[PDB]
């Protein structure tokens, strides 16, 4: 009744705005939108018939951009250790010494041990 | 709760909303059928 | 040794750190880019007392820190990606929480949680 | 002393390291 193009075109400026907001720059945003349109045109994905074309388009976008298990762990940690996880990551994952992490974080040695302590506590406590 | 942030956000994301849509996007949709 | 030459071997590692710290590779790469641009532009310089790798993470941390920071759009990058999505779908794109649930393909409580968390982040460091 | 933490850490996050850097990164650096 209405071509894919006609159904989606009026929403493109808006999902470009969303994509930009989400990824932090317009180039990167457009790449993600592009990928979403290509998957539609290619028929790899189709607009959910239960949803307006606008809602369905954003559902498609999110079907491409898929969250992974590392992303969920990282996001868990962001919640568990919001102010101290950096010091724990610099040492436990990146292999820096505490003395080096103090240079990275621009704080004294005590502040670094404090942070590592907090993060370990919060992690242990699940 | 309220949504002043939305309003503020729309303010500074106005640019992209008003630029013409990249020809490539429309080209891709034409390829549909 | 150019900037490109001193730092190139370390880039896969800063990406690992960036992603682990900020929630996903897109968010992490955003922060890495900002860092490398601060350096190309000479706005910030590698500390001469530190190895290339250590001085690089020192700059990354500095721009990461300051993002919370300066400019609403850029502050959004300090929100966990899944919370940022839920928040932007509703606050910016004007979808209802129910519609955002369809979009994110998750249940409703998860969506309110996610928006809650983004609100938490905004109130703690981003709006303040 | 349960340190499958630094293990699960490597597990969860080490993959990135064996990925190829975005050229945009080099792009930024090439230009002084």
């Amino acid at each position: 009744p209405m071509s894919l193009l006609a159904r989606l075109a009026p929403h493109l400026p808006y999902i470009r705005r969303y994509a930009r907001a989400l990824t932090g720059d317009q180039a990167t945003g457009d790449h993600y939108v592009r990928v979403a349109l290509e998957a539609l045109a290619a028929g790899e994905l189709v607009l959910d018939a239960n949803l307006s074309p606008r809602v369905a388009l954003y559902r498609v976008f999110h079907a491409i951009w898929l969250s992974s298990a590392g992303d969920d762990a990282a996001q868990r940690l962001m919640r568990i250790a919001p102010r101290s996880r950096q010091a724990f990551l610099l040492t436990a994952l990146e292999g820096f010494t505490p003395t080096e992490a103090a240079q990275i974080l621009d704080c004294d040695f005590g502040e670094v041990e404090r942070l590592i302590g907090d993060a370990q506590a919060e992690i242990d406590a699940e | 709760r309220q949504q002043a942030i939305g309003v503020k956000l729309r303010q500074m994301f106005d640019e992209v909303v008003n630029e013409p849509v990249p020809d490539e996007f429309l080209a891709i949709l034409r390829k549909a059928e």
